[PDB]
């Protein structure tokens, strides 16, 4: 029997994607960020044509399906940065991309070490838990239907449907090769508390982007097209309440 | 924007 859904995830997950930044450069605010601007909006090229390739992902509102995307990049890129660092260079650094990879001084120079601590920790947990990269394939998936806003959904009804087949998906994953209840739910434990874990350091990005953008003019920080109408627009919905992420524990 | 024509 073949794994349907898994094959594509698999199928569908994204290349390599580079930041385009200049490494022979000596290290600096401006240029750091705003390579990691360009490499979210190249990244966000690739979230959507991903996206649009999920299952049922179709099946929700278009309206719907603009907003999981935009609600949803910043925990979804920091979920797949984190395994990528585990992968490549065992958390020893946080691989942005093969061109853009942060030692502590980068993480100092960019003005958000806190956060990049947290991330680098987010990578180490991959380790720990040993997830598999077939886990990491559907938990990144259900981190698109992971935050809504409280006004919903244009059809919140398909949204949740989508959801609950996702966490299914995820159940089946763990089942694999588990023949026995209970480590399947201490398994489900583990895993939905890391999927929790990526909404507070995606809060704190949230919150640094934002008051990067609306200063960037005076630090010298380019925003892309796409990331700028996000941040302004998406993000403040976020910031304020209006759009929060869905928890699995309280 | 050009993420909506990127969607559709
Ligand atoms: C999503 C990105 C870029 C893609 C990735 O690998 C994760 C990383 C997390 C930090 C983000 C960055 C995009 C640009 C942001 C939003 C900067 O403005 C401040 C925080 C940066």
């Amino acid at each position: 029997c073949q794994p349907i859904f898994l094959n594509v995830l698999e199928a569908i997950e994204p290349g390599v994607v580079c930041a385009g930044h200049d490494n022979n450069q000596p290290d600096s605010f401006a240029a750091l960020l705003s390579s990691l601007n360009e490499l979210g909006e190249r990244q966000l090229v690739h979230v959507v044509k991903w996206a649009k390739a999920l299952p049922g992902f179709r099946n929700l509102h278009v309206d719907d399906q603009m907003a999981v995307i935009q609600y949803s990049w910043m925990g979804l890129m920091v979920f797949a940065m984190g395994w990528r660092s585990f992968t490549n260079v065992n958390s020893r650094m946080l691989y942005f991309a093969p061109d853009l990879v942060f030692n502590e001084y980068r993480m100092h120079k960019s003005r958000m070490y806190s956060q990049c601590v947290r991330m680098r920790h987010l990578s180490q947990e991959f380790g720990w838990l040993q997830i598999t990269p077939q886990e990491f394939l559907c938990m990144k998936a259900l981190l698109l239907f992971s935050i809504i806003p409280v006004d919903g959904l244009k059809n919140q009804k398909f949204f949740d449907e989508l959801r609950m087949n996702y966490i299914k998906e995820l159940d089946r994953i763990i089942a694999c090769k588990r023949k026995n209840p209970t480590s399947c739910s201490r398994r489900f434990y583990q895993l939905t508390k890391l999927l929790d874990s990526v909404q507070p350091i995606a809060r704190e990005l949230h919150q640094f982007t934002f008051d990067l953008l609306i200063k960037s003019h005076m630090v010298s920080v380019d925003f892309p097209e796409m990331m700028a109408e996000i941040i302004s627009v998406q993000v403040p919905k976020i910031l304020s309440g209006k759009v929060k992420p869905i928890y699995f524990h309280t | 924007g050009l993420l909506w024509d990127l969607l559709t």
